[PDB]
């Protein structure tokens, strides 16, 4: 339903193929690719919000970032540094929220990557993307003369839907750099003025809120207490590399953009065959330069149909 | 699982969606958290690969086959008898012809 | 096939050029013949009136942004009609 | 064509879990044990291999099936209609009958 | 039209060019001015 | 290998325009009534259809 | 025959592609490509006038 | 240039940008027998027809 991007936050993913060909945690993880349009346009879902500043006030040249930090904060950067690639570079032509849209050459993987020079990264998945056509004659690029068939393509309009998504409460995300153990006990080191929970069960189960006060107890191991920051305000999509909250119910819903709509769509015409006449049979002498369908059928009680792609 | 018809629904915006598609989970091994799984090939696109020819070029007796009411319009077979009630005002006398 | 020139620093709702009379269309048949725009060619700076075919300006046309997006410094648009199934381009050149 | 959604896995720190029965499209759950998951900041639990995680998965329709679906039907007993064109003594008529 | 001997001439640069290559025109469907046409494949390179 | 050469189309504004018969290699010439051609500046003919 | 090149002029063509996959008017219409060399060379005729 | 399917030509200024492609089936070609990729340094000298 809603469209308020001052309330949802990007998140770190776990991309299977980073820049060093090793699976790393990356803020540019892609999760779904859709390639059912007739014009070769795809729709990528990344885990970093596009077309919004840090608070989310909708300018069309900045994107939220969800950086790596000892602390846990979000940031932003210029839109010009996001490049989409399959088998060579291709052309971004839309972005709203998570999603974006591009028309890319036939390859085998799908790559999106920030190109800064400060915190540069990439993320690829495999997806059999290749060139498709409409009608019966095959073509390379659409012609300048022919019929007008109807082919379905994606909008480039931002505010059209064909979609629906579930967005809910965030989960606990512990760190190990909130802790120090310089003596036989352990000390919680929160960030500068934050409410940091803990649920430690060395001996017996404990809890509480710590606001920048080094607490100890009867505990001797450096790994038996965890501590995560307590915000619980923003919203994250149910990606399978997060911990769910103990509630985990639907709070809001957002729009998938880029409706799939009908449109008229030009197609080539082929060279009309010459026909010689012989007894109870035609012989049609016919040319093509690309694979082109011929089908025949009788008009009796047995149809006896044929079909072959001749070149 | 693996043919045409492993998704069923009354309408497309309904809720009684019934399906089996051979989804079996696996035990994770790597220290990072994710969930691994495996699943059969989508039988809808497997039908879509080798569906065959449509029946707009396989139907006998040569007729255009519309879709939106599902006609089989304008093909030719057999004889149909009719009987016409001609009004008698459109006749002429044999003393006139 | 058309060609229009919109002026720089345009506001909202300003009439640029009309299409329907140019190519021999009637006003009452535009809604009958399925007059829309082609989805691929739509631009955010130009909406469209679907009943008389006039072409106004939606957002404030900044030259330095779209000059850069398009280094020619032009704009493109396509509209179509569905009862005889015809399509034709409309070009807009901001200066 | 379907769309496998997988909700985020549920991990219980130093305890035990089990799955109920649901009614979504091809629901499939089975628990595990002895995990020790890591996030970007590691050590997401606090006991060495004494805990479980959950793992559930199901499907629903795609956001392109409103154009790309396939309506299965079941036809029987077709009944024919004819448009005619009667002309008798230079006077035409157009008729449509069953 | 479509085999060897598609276009003929006595010399190479002479103007007695008898020819037949099954050229047919098409009525243009775009408002821009251009002349669409279809034609048989080259006979000499299909022989080649 | 031949080389199909197409000269520029003649257009006449609301007058019938039949063509002659010449003796080049495989001459072919047909008329098309009802055109309304467009250059880079539109309306190249002042007489509607 | 002539080579007095100041007596000619370029022109606008009409190309089936353009920079953004549509047929539009363009000053760089390619008329012919001839490909009968023996090292991969290509002779292009455009509508503009180079050199 | 290497083989492909189209022939594009474009001006790359920024004060103006245009391009124009026709589809033209370019494939590589060899001379005589013994198909090759680069002309070798040890070989036989035969007759070619190249452009100037
Ligand atoms: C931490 O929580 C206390 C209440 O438990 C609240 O008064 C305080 O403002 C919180 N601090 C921050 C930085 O939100
Ligand atoms: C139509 O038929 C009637 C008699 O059948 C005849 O008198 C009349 O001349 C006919 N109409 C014409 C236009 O000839």
């Amino acid at each position: 339903i809603t469209d308020d991007f001052t309330l949802t936050s990007p998140y770190l993913g776990f991309c299977p193929y980073c820049r060093h060909s090793t699976p790393c945690f990356s803020p540019i993880k892609i999760e779904n690719v859709w390639d059912e349009s007739d014009d070769g346009s795809i729709r990528i879902q990344v885990s970093a919000q596009f077309g919004y500043n840090q608070a989310g006030t909708a300018d069309v040249t900045k994107f939220r970032y969800m950086s790596f930090d000892h602390d846990h904060d979000i940031k932003e950067d210029s839109m010009e540094k996001i490049a989409i690639s399959t088998s060579g570079p291709c052309r971004r032509l839309g972005h709203k929220g998570y999603f974006l849209l591009a028309q890319c050459p036939p390859g085998d993987s799908v790559t999106v990557s920030i190109t800064s020079g400060a915190s540069e990264n990439s993320c690829t998945v495999e997806k059999k993307i290749r060139r498709k056509f409409v009608g019966r004659e095959e073509y390379l690029f659409p012609p300048v003369h022919g019929k007008l068939v109807k082919c379905h393509v994606y909008d480039h309009l931002k505010e059209t839907s064909a979609g629906y998504i579930t967005m809910h409460r965030p989960g606990p995300h512990a760190y190990k750099s909130y802790l120090e153990e310089a003596s036989g006990e352990v000390y919680i080191k929160p960030p500068s003025g934050k409410n940091v929970t803990y649920e430690c069960k060395c001996g017996d189960y404990s809890t509480g809120i710590v606001s920048t006060r080094t607490k100890m107890n009867g505990c001797t191991k450096a790994k038996q207490c965890i501590a995560y920051k307590s915000d619980q305000t923003k919203w994250v999509f149910n990606s399978p590399d997060l911990i769910r909250h103990t509630d985990h119910s639907v709070q809001g819903k957002l729009h998938i953009p880029f409706r799939l709509t009908p449109t008229v769509c030009p197609v080539p015409l082929a060279h009309t065959p010459t026909v010689t006449k012989w007894f109870k049979g035609i012989t049609l002498h016919l040319t093509a330069m690309r694979p082109t369908l011929l089908t025949t059928r009788k008009l009796g009680l047995r149809a006896d149909a044929t079909a072959e792609w001749i070149t | 699982p693996g043919a045409f018809g492993d998704i069923q629904a009354s309408s497309l915006d309904a809720t009684d969606i019934v399906a089996r598609t051979d989804i079996r989970l696996l035990k994770p091994s790597v220290k990072n958290i994710h969930v691994p799984y495996t699943q059969a090939v989508s039988g809808y696109e497997m039908w879509k690969n080798n569906s065959g020819r449509p029946l707009q070029e396989t139907a006998p007796f040569g007729c255009k086959i519309e879709v939106e009411p599902l006609r089989a319009s304008n093909c030719a077979y057999g004889h149909i008898p009719i009987s016409i009630d001609i009004p008698d005002a459109a006749f002429v006398r044999s003393s006139e012809s | 096939q058309l060609h229009y020139t919109v002026q720089e620093e345009q506001e909202h709702g300003t009439f640029v050029g009309n299409i329907a009379e140019d190519l021999g269309l009637d006003i009452t048949k535009l809604s009958a013949r399925g007059f829309q725009t082609v989805p691929n060619s739509r631009t955010p700076y130009l909406d469209l009136n679907l009943e008389t075919g006039v072409l106004y300006v939606n957002e404030k046309i900044d030259r330095e942004q779209i000059c850069k997006q398009s280094p020619s410094c032009v704009l493109h648009l396509e509209v179509f009609l569905e009862n005889p199934l015809e399509l034709f381009q409309v070009e807009i050149e901001v200066l | 064509k379907f769309h496998t959604v997988i909700p985020s896995p549920q991990v219980k720190c130093c305890g035990s879990l089990e799955c109920k029965a649901s009614s979504k499209a091809d629901y499939t759950c089975r628990v595990f044990g002895g995990v020790y998951p890591f996030m970007w900041g590691g050590a997401q639990c606090f006991c060495d291999s004494e805990n479980t995680q959950l793992s559930e998965a199901y499907v629903e329709f795609a956001p392109d099936c409103t154009i790309d679906h396939a309506v299965a039907l079941k036809v029987h007993t077709a009944a024919l209609k004819v448009g005619l064109r009667i002309v008798y003594g230079n006077t035409t008529a157009h008729l449509d009958t069953f």
